[PDB]
């Protein structure tokens, strides 16, 4: 019942980008199921559930496709990470 | 309130590659606008071509290609046949609506000259026992789309009552009209003969029906 | 094989409301954003909205917003889009189209809604036979029709032998005459050989003024 509660509010309120910045952070979840005092079960069963909500909105908004804008967006902020992170494993290895 | 550029037209010949371009008011046509474009032909056929600047619809021939060069979105024929003249329409996506370009009108040169094949009806006698009359001259697949209509009542020229159509693209791509003549049936049994005339690029065909 | 049927009503008051609608059949309704758009008559596509069958949301040109609503039936899987407030700009012919959802190209289409907005009266048709007289007739073929006089608004729909009869059909643009009303006639060349023994019939259709007449031509 909640968490089926919770999902018709994620609808709502919640943007797609909002909502992948709650479950693509891990600091995030945290603050969220804790914050919510959610129980460790239930926190998995549901946050199984939204990466289903976010999969939902992804297919249905082409502006989080690969052509779409959110996405070369979402694409354009992660990049300075992912630079770094290659440019220290090819160090180790080379 | 956001404005899509179209040429308004453009003219190739059968075998070369031509080039229909979209333009963005906002700025340049990127991957975000999932650059689209559509096929008007005939009777209204609307055919889907192209979605998000490259991808070609299952069913469209390979000489359609869509690309973005400059700036702007393209459309490209590589080899474009005589059965590609028609409207080109573009359409771009800003994050939550589509617009529509003004369309780009393709003429492939070469299509040969066509003389008007012409029917005229005399008025029915179900319509006469109305109280009225019509006279019907059906004119087809002439090219190019331009004909000159004249009636005839005996010999001398008739104006009065004539109701004639634009001419109108057929599927075939050469034109299509029709012209009416309103009379009483007193005026139709009163003459020996009614004629339509159809002038087509200095040619004429002429029909002729009487009361009988 | 997906297939777009829409309907509506073709006349309507300025100031009314109308509701127009697309019923979709040959794929999942749910999945795919369901377009509106119009053509005025001697214009070009113009988009209105969309709709998403999934969860009922919406997109709309701000122009449209608070003039079009956009519904959608899951179990009949049809959409529908209703106008409000109409005005004269609003005559034109409404289109329904499916946005393939990941090839974004407008891949099917329904045959369109021809909608006039006036305060005229509706005129349905009268349906004269055009029966070719016998000079027209001495040749292997010869041409067949029905005349659709006076009517207004457009459209009319004419057919041949409940749509058995295709060949050879040639249904002409309609004239608008000085009186304000329509005029269209259709043709159909046939064997002259079969005048008078075999039937032709035009099933003609008014909608506006509830005119569905099947008008047997017979020879002359
Ligand atoms: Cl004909």
């Amino acid at each position: 019942i909640f968490i089926e509660d919770a999902i018709k509010y994620f609808k709502e309120k919640v943007s797609t980008q909002n909502l992948l910045l709650l479950l693509t952070d891990n600091e995030a979840w945290n603050g969220f199921v804790a914050a919510a005092e959610l129980p460790r079960n239930e926190a998995d069963e549901l946050r199984k559930a939204l990466d289903n909500l976010a999969r939902q909105m992804i297919m249905k908004d082409k502006n989080w496709h690969d052509k779409g804008q959110q996405y070369r967006n979402w694409f354009l902020k992660e990049f300075p990470r992912l630079k770094s992170e290659l440019e220290d494993n090819i160090r180790r290895l080379r | 309130q956001a404005v899509v550029t179209q040429e308004s037209a453009l003219t190739t010949s059968p075998g070369e590659t031509v080039t229909l371009t979209c333009r963005s008011s906002t700025g340049a046509v990127t991957s975000g606008n999932f650059a689209n474009w559509v096929q008007e032909k005939p009777d209204h056929l609307f055919t889907g071509l192209i979605g998000g600047a490259d991808n070609r619809a299952p069913g469209v021939p390979a000489r359609f290609s869509g690309s973005l060069i400059g700036d702007k979105a393209a459309l490209i024929i590589t080899g474009a046949q005589t059965e590609d003249e028609a409207i080109y329409f573009c359409a771009l996506w800003y994050s939550d609506h589509w617009v529509f370009g003004g369309g780009t009108k393709l003429t492939v040169l070469g299509q040969p000259k066509a003389a008007p094949s012409v029917t005229l009806f005399p008025p029915s006698s179900e319509e006469l026992q109305a109280n009225k009359a019509t006279l019907v001259c059906l004119i087809s697949d002439f090219y190019p789309g331009a004909v000159t209509v004249a009636w005839k009542a005996d010999s001398s020229p008739v104006k009065a009552g004539v109701e004639t159509t634009t001419p109108s693209k057929q599927s075939n791509n050469k034109y299509a009209a029709s012209s009416y003549l309103s009379l009483t049936p007193e005026q139709w049994k009163s003459h020996k003969s009614y004629s339509c005339q159809v002038t087509h690029e200095g040619s004429t065909v002429e029909k002729t029906v009487a009361p009988t | 094989q997906v297939q777009l049927q829409q309907s509506g009503a073709e006349l309507a008051r300025p100031g009314a409301s109308v509701k127009l609608s697309c019923k979709a059949s040959g794929y999942t309704f749910t999945s795919h954003w369901m377009q509106w758009l119009k053509q005025r008559p001697g214009q070009g596509l113009e988009w209105i909205g969309a709709i998403y069958p999934g969860d009922g949301d919406t997109k709309f040109t701000q122009k449209f917003k608070d003039k079009a609503t956009l519904t959608a039936d899951k179990s009949s899987t049809t959409a529908y889009m209703q106008l409000s407030s109409l005005a004269s700009e609003d005559s034109a012919v409404y289109y329904c189209a499916r946005e393939n959802l990941y090839g974004y190209y407008f891949d099917y289409w329904g045959q369109g809604t021809t909608l006039t907005v006036s305060s005229a009266s509706t005129k349905g048709p009268s349906v004269f036979p055009l029966a070719p007289s016998s000079k027209s007739t001495s040749g292997g073929t010869a041409a067949l029709g029905c005349l659709v006089k006076d009517y207004f608004p457009e459209p009319v729909t004419v057919s041949w032998n409940s749509g058995a009869l295709t060949s050879g059909v040639h249904t002409f643009p309609a004239v608008l005459q000085s009186s304000g009303l329509y005029s269209l006639s259709s043709v159909v060349t046939v064997p002259s050989s079969s005048l008078g023994t075999q039937t032709y019939i035009c099933n003609v259709n008014h909608k506006p003024s509830n005119t569905k007449v099947d008008k047997k031509v017979e020879p002359k």
